[PDB]
RNA sequence: GGCGGGGGGGCGAGCCCGAGGGGCUCUCGCUUCUGGCGCCAAGCGCCCGCCCGGCCGGGCGCGACCCGCUCCGGGGACAGU
RNA sequence: AGUCGGUCCUGAGAGAUGGGCGAGCGCCGUUCCGAAGGGACGGGCGAUGGCCUCCGUUGCCCUCGGCCGAUCGAAAGGGAG
């Protein structure tokens, strides 16, 4: 045993993984976060459904934490239709408004109806 | 065969590079070595009081095996067998109705005041100290005591090897009691010999200053030194 | 009173040294076996401008005799070294320009640079630009050797210690009067703000022990012992004499 | 051009085919060559030599 | 038994046999850090008299302070 | 990161007797004409399942000497506190 | 908004553990009195699962891995499009 390295370093010792004898808090915290409480309102506005007729392009009130890809999931689990791409913003009266273009399939227009705006 | 070279590297100053030497004076050890490598030198630089430096004159290696050999057969009864005699002999006991099927069982005692009330009422016969509890107020009064008294003792190596024959990690100290029958005759042929070492020497141990004993560097230059000063005187 | 400038030095709040673009120390070669036993081969790289020292500073190229790797290290670029040379340093070294090696090894009469205090340090005494120290007076049995140092006092050291043979470049910089401010002032922002020459007489009664009066004079005999509490030791600080000087 | 870009250009628009390549200025190489040669055989030289030396003295 | 012994040698700590072992102790502990387990009191005696009783739950922890 | 001791070495004159030989006592060590390269072992001595006396992958020793109580130098019972 | 920028990086400095000090909240301090790498590819065995051909996942083992110390610090410096 020629220890051949001038400083004593520290020995690789085992080390365990972790098993815990009982759950710590008895159930997962679900998730209050659903493809419910993300998507509140769809915005009626001069400006944007303008949008919707020459652009393809639904327009939402987002909640501030989801992001741009849980909203394309709850559009498509909500209402059957694809995303092309999310374009978001910090509205500045606190809401976040989320842009949606949809699919060049789905039509702007029909889905309009049918969440009635 | 056809081919194969030998190239020897010269390994000398500033040149062919230096192999994977020994490096074991020379690391950076941690501080607990240092700490205890230093601890064991500095025994050796003092002056250790002869009260203290009884250990190192221990007992010699055959004669500790004897011992140990003679101290294996009283080994106390252990939890297994201290359950199995307790719930043994209170049925036998209790289906033939024994009053004594027990006589007296002879065992060594462990401890030190379990030792110390024996050696000072003379209810012990032989002494074995262990080498090594490092509380050495532990230990200091027990050869003048049992010189004072005249129990022989011994100083033994290994205070855990005093535990392995009493199930436990260190002892300290066990007196042999209650001799068997077949064993007196074994245990007056060793106290002859533990006399004949530690109690008739008491005024030679009494004065034994241990230590001042330099370092081998240090002491290398002086005996260099006495050449120069034998080349004065040659 | 207020707290005078120099005693303000001593928190190193505006006072310490401009030192972001400083190259590195200049030291020499820690005393490993190859330099006590023989000697190691090594090739100055190029020389560098280290600022806030006048002194150019030489980059010296090596290999590691343990580990496969080449060192870059910083000695003090001694009178007369080019770019190429052959440093040869070491206990062995043959007595060249630029080869450190031991005092004891050397004879007595060499002017050496960076010599060092007590061995181990790696280059104290004689760094400046212009400097030497010369090996004098060997002791055989006791190894100790009496240097002359810049200022001509023989201090005695222990023998162990290597020194570089020759004098610092850089010798007779001051012969250039300054002459403007701005070069007055450019060679100091390099260092450290210590450039503030406002007189003691000059400045209040606060700030100064000197000052105040409605004359410019001092009143109080500017020669202060060393026996002085701090923020006292103005002047002439415990001068033996004083006065201009006069032979010797 | 810059070190960032160097992830995109191909392995010839980054050094030249010599021994090397993108890191001698090419006449340094052909120094390397001639310097590494005659210090080798005045290796060989003065072995030979003061075997010559260790030989009659 | 041992307890006054140990109790009458630790008394006298002026005389040879204790000043070498409490000038070792005085080193041993010096190069240690500021605090750490003693795993068992160095004074078994002491210790035992003040509230010790040798099984779980109590910890000697040797504390170092600066005099003056 | 090679410290002090003991062994190794005539490619050494040492310092002597003396016939081969003797170590009384020393010397230290395997790099200086050049802006080159250098690591991660060659080689040997061994023990293995391998193929009938063969063939493939492994292991150790020596190559890189033994022991030892501080890493090596520098102070020193002063400085210091 | 991948390609405008913050994010990332270090600069002067600011800052925890180790350690020191302190009656004390804590201050000094930034490699200093330190067992401060948890990574690696490859050899090896042992398990595991897929399509147990062969892969894939860990267990530990031989080898390297200056860890030159964390971490913060620029919407004008560095910074792919
Ligand atoms: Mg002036
Ligand atoms: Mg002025
Ligand atoms: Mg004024
Ligand atoms: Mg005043
Ligand atoms: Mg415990
Ligand atoms: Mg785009
Ligand atoms: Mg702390
Ligand atoms: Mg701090
Ligand atoms: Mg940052
Ligand atoms: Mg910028
Ligand atoms: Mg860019």
């Amino acid at each position: 045993k020629i220890r051949t390295s001038p400083t004593f370093r520290r020995p690789k010792t085992l080390r365990l993984r972790r098993q815990p004898k009982y759950p710590r808090k008895s159930a997962p915290r679900r998730n209050k976060l659903d493809h419910y409480a993300i998507i509140k309102f769809p915005l009626t506005t001069e400006s944007a459904m303008k949008k919707i007729e020459d652009n393809n392009t639904l327009v939402f009130i987002v909640d501030v934490k989801a992001n741009k890809h849980q909203i394309k999931q709850a559009v498509k689990k909500l209402y059957d239709i694809d995303v092309a791409k999310v374009n978001t913003l910090i509205r500045p009266d606190g809401e976040k408004k989320a842009y949606v273009r949809l699919a060049p399939d789905y039509d702007a227009l029909d889905v309009a109806n049918k969440i009635g705006i | 065969n056809p081919l194969f070279e030998k190239r020897p590297k010269n390994f000398g100053i500033g040149q062919d590079i230096q192999p994977k030497r020994d490096l074991t004076r020379f690391v950076k050890w941690p501080r607990y070595i240092r700490l205890q490598r230093q601890r064991a030198i500095l025994y050796k630089r003092l002056k250790v009081p002869p009260a203290i430096n009884q250990f190192t004159q221990a007992l010699d290696r055959q004669t500790a095996t004897q011992l140990l050999k003679l101290a294996h057969k009283y080994r106390p009864e252990t939890k297994q067998e201290k359950k199995q005699r307790l719930l043994a002999r209170a049925e036998k006991k209790a289906a033939g109705k024994g009053d004594v099927p027990t006589k007296r069982p002879p065992v060594l005692r462990a401890g030190v005041n379990t030792v110390t009330t024996l050696v000072e009422n003379k209810k012990a016969q032989l002494v074995v100290i262990a080498h090594d509890v490092d509380p050495i107020e532990l230990v200091v009064f027990l050869p003048a005591l049992c010189r004072k008294m005249g129990v022989p003792y011994c100083i033994i190596k290994g205070k855990a090897r005093l535990g392995r024959l009493v199930h436990r990690k260190t002892c300290t100290t066990v007196a042999f009691t209650q001799v068997n029958s077949e064993d007196k005759g074994a245990l007056a042929k060793l106290v002859e010999a533990i006399r004949t070492n530690y109690n008739d020497r008491y005024d030679e141990i009494r004065r034994h200053w241990g230590g001042n004993v330099l370092g081998p560097k240090s002491v290398a230059r002086i005996a260099k030194l006495e050449k120069a000063k034998a080349k004065e005187l040659a | 009173g207020r707290v005078i400038r120099g005693q303000r030095k001593g928190a190193g709040s505006v006072f310490r040294a401009h030192v972001k673009h400083r190259k590195g120390a200049a030291r020499l070669r820690a005393v490993d076996f190859a330099e006590r036993h023989g000697y190691i081969k090594g090739i100055v790289k190029d020389i560098i401008h280290d600022p806030g020292r006048g002194a150019p500073l030489a980059k010296v190229v090596f290999r590691d005799p343990y580990r496969f790797k080449k060192r870059t290290e910083l000695f003090i670029a001694a009178e007369g070294i080019h770019t190429g040379q052959f440093v040869y340093c070491g206990k062995k070294a043959q007595l060249n320009i630029g080869n450190v090696l031991p005092v004891g090894t050397m004879p007595e009469g060499t002017i050496v640079c960076c010599l060092e205090e007590k061995p181990g340090d790696r280059g104290k005494l004689a760094r400046a630009s212009g400097n030497y120290a010369t090996v004098i007076s060997h002791n055989p049995e006791t190894k100790k050797t009496r240097v002359k140092l810049p200022s001509g006092s023989k201090k005695v050291i222990s023998s162990a210690n290597r020194a570089v043979v020759g004098v610092v470049a850089g010798g007779g910089r001051i012969d250039k009067p300054i002459l403007k401010a701005g070069r007055a002032y450019h060679k100091y922002k390099a260092k450290r703000n210590c450039w503030p020459r406002v007189r003691g007489v000059a400045m209040n009664p606060v700030e100064h022990p000197f000052g105040g009066g409605n004359h410019q004079h001092i009143g109080k005999p500017s020669t202060i012992r060393r026996d002085a509490p701090a923020g006292r030791k103005v002047g002439l600080i415990a001068a033996r004499r004083t006065g201009r000087l006069r032979g010797t | 051009v810059r070190p960032k870009v160097l992830m995109r250009l191909s392995k010839t628009k980054k050094h030249v085919s010599r021994a090397y390549g993108g890191s001698m200025c090419a006449k340094c190489v052909r120094d390397r060559i001639k310097r590494a040669f005659l210090i080798e055989e005045q290796k060989i030289v003065v072995k030979v030599l003061k075997a010559q030396a260790q030989s009659q003295k | 038994g041992a307890y006054k012994y140990i109790q009458e040698l630790w008394r006298k700590k002026q005389s040879d046999v204790m000043r070498f072992l409490l000038r070792v102790r005085c080193w041993q502990y010096r190069q240690l850090s500021a605090l750490h387990r003693a795993p068992r009191p160095t004074r078994p005696d002491k210790a035992r008299r003040l509230g010790y009783k040798a099984k779980q739950g109590y910890v000697i922890y040797r504390i170092r302070v600066r005099r003056g």
